[PDB]
């Protein structure tokens, strides 16, 4: 497995502004050192809300068709744009979680940086995420060149076919 | 090759402000992350603050409101300023650069800056002979640190750390021998330089 | 912020031991571990990289491992040069933080003192000065006990000891002490005694001066 990089070689979108980044994310690609096109192909398309609390922490939810809901809390870490797992003792196979929004616009895209550590192996990905199911190809592209530049390859990298169902919340 | 120099005045009153300049060389600002780490006597390492190669700057939390690290690229300078001072600001400020290609580690420092914060004001040793085989020098009396000590201009000795009576410090420097030599004490604080050859 | 505890805080070691210095880190850090290392007066010089990543010029007995939070380092041969302060540090992300540090002290074959006294200089006695000097140089271990007795009143008060840091040639230490005084008080008594005790000696060395 390809090693992990350090939070400060991954980008971090500066001045990064909570208010802005919260709300509905859809998931159009994603890329990382556990990804196999090749075995996997493809994946069907899910959502990611970020409801921010009066903390200024997020109430992570994942809708996914199967409908099946992941919710998780995102804990402000060090710098604006990063964040670690909330109570991550409740989580077995969970020994780190690191979060880092890379870029951002808040209107259209993000590309967000997720490390972490199950049993004693390190894995990591970025999601190409988007406010709408479609991208541009300069994007898609643009994201495959920020995996590239991580140290994945063209087999690490895979985009969901979209649907209608659970998602649109 | 690379190499980082801190300088600036070394000897701050509390009330005042620090400023430090680090003039880099074998490298471009345009490219490399410089950071300051400081390290008070007896004491760990601290990082204060950096500016990255983008321009853009973080700090120690404990230090944003004081401190302010800045640069110019062309003149190939990197500058810390750091206000509302107190004595335990004392220590020696390291300048420092980090590559993206090494992942950010620190890899080159600068020899460092001893920053004294003191209300006490620069004051020239008074070196005296040390005779009785063992001789000695005596250098005494003086303010800010430090002094350099060596014999016969390089014909190495033992030179103690100084100890502090009455805000003054005072050290002893011994070199031994055999048929029989001149002190060499130096002051940069007070731009002192003194030779003492020991007769009797 | 991240957490290093690095241990132990000092460390002694005798040449060509084994030495492992530890750190555990609050957070997994993904292998961005460094160490370095600094002798006194001088800047902390990296030697690993990347939990194991040796710099051209660290020299192969020094080695280090881990992953996870848990981390270390390793002297396979400890040698005279490596007598100095290690430190550890985190750079996976802001702030940097860097270990509390291990001191490495070298030990060695018992050394007794070489002690000189001095009478004060001419020239200080003309400003109205007077400084006693005795050296007690190159001892080792670094405990040590330095006595002044002025005409028989062991004299406390006015007297300073330095101690040099340890050799990177014979791994000794040496003493400086002084005993301040003015002109005036200094010449009201004539004999003056520097009265060192230490592990390797038998009886008190005694170096004195009548005045």
């Amino acid at each position: 497995l390809i090693p992990a990089p350090s939070l400060l070689t991954v980008p971090l979108q500066p001045d990064f502004r909570s208010d802005q980044f919260r709300g509905r994310w859809y998931v159009v690609g994603l890329a990382g050192n556990a990804v196999q096109k090749k075995t996997e192909g493809s994946f069907t398309m899910y959502s990611t809300i970020y409801e921010l609390q009066e903390n200024n922490s997020y109430n992570v939810t994942s809708i996914l068709v199967r409908c099946r809901y992941w919710i998780r809390t995102f804990v402000p870490s060090s710098r604006a744009g990063q964040f670690t797992l909330g109570n991550m003792h409740r989580y077995p196979q969970v020994q780190s979680y690191n979060v880092q929004v890379a870029t951002t616009d808040y209107n259209q895209f993000a590309m967000v940086f997720f490390r972490k550590t199950s049993e004693n192996k390190q894995y990591f990905k970025i999601t190409l995420y988007g406010r709408t199911k479609e991208l541009s190809p300069e994007l898609k592209e643009r994201f495959t060149r920020f995996a590239k530049s991580l140290g994945l390859k063209d087999d690490n990298i895979i985009f969901s076919v979209p649907t209608d169902q659970c998602i649109d919340n | 090759e690379v190499k980082l120099q801190e300088s600036g005045p070394s000897l701050v009153q509390p009330s005042q402000t620090l400023s430090l300049t680090c003039t880099v060389s074998g490298f471009s600002l345009t490219s490399n992350s410089v950071h300051w780490v400081r390290q008070p006597p007896g004491q760990g390492l601290e990082w204060m603050g950096g500016i990255w190669g983008d321009g853009r700057t973080d700090y120690n939390s404990a230090l944003k409101s004081r401190l302010s690290i800045s640069r110019d690229t062309s003149k190939s300078q990197v500058f810390l300023k750091m206000n509302s001072l107190q004595t335990d600001d004392t220590a020696i400020y390291f300048c420092t650069r980090c590559r993206r290609d090494s992942s950010y580690v620190v890899d080159a420092w600068g020899q460092g800056a001893s920053v004294t914060v003191s209300s006490a004001k620069t004051t020239p040793k008074l070196v005296y002979p040390l005779a009785p085989v063992t001789l000695g020098c005596l250098v005494k009396g003086y303010f800010p640190e430090p002094v350099t000590v060596t014999w016969n201009s390089g014909a190495l000795v033992h030179t103690f750390p100084a100890v502090l009576q009455s805000g003054l410090y005072t050290l002893t420097s011994s070199v031994t021998s055999s048929t029989w030599v001149t002190c060499n004490v130096a002051h940069p604080a007070s731009s002192t330089k003194v030779d003492k050859k020991l007769e009797r | 912020d991240i957490l290093m505890t690095q241990s132990p805080l000092s460390l002694s070691a005798s040449l060509g031991d084994k030495v492992t210095i530890t750190c555990q880190a609050s957070q997994i850090i993904y292998n961005y571990i460094a160490w370095y290392q600094q002798k006194p007066g001088k800047a902390p010089r990296l030697l690993i990289r990347y939990t194991s990543t040796l710099e051209s010029g660290t020299p192969s007995r020094f080695s280090g491992s881990g992953s996870g939070r848990d981390y270390s380092f390793s002297i396979s041969n400890v040698e005279s040069e490596d007598i100095a302060s290690y430190y550890c540090l985190q750079y996976d992300n802001l702030p940097y933080m860097f270990g509390a540090g291990t001191k490495l002290e070298l030990k060695r074959a018992d050394a007794a003192p070489t002690v000189s006294i001095f009478p004060p200089s001419s020239e200080q006695l003309a400003t109205g000065g007077a400084s006693v000097v005795c050296f007690v140089n190159n001892f080792y271990p670094r405990d040590i006990s330095v006595k002044w007795k002025i005409d028989g009143t062991e004299r406390r008060d006015g007297v300073l000891d330095s101690v040099t840091d340890q050799d990177s040639k014979d791994s000794t230490y040496s003493m400086s002490s002084t005993l301040s005084l003015t002109k005036v008080d200094y010449e009201r008594h004539n004999l003056y005694t520097c009265e060192v005790v230490h592990k390797t000696s038998s009886s008190p060395v005694v170096k004195s001066f009548n005045r």
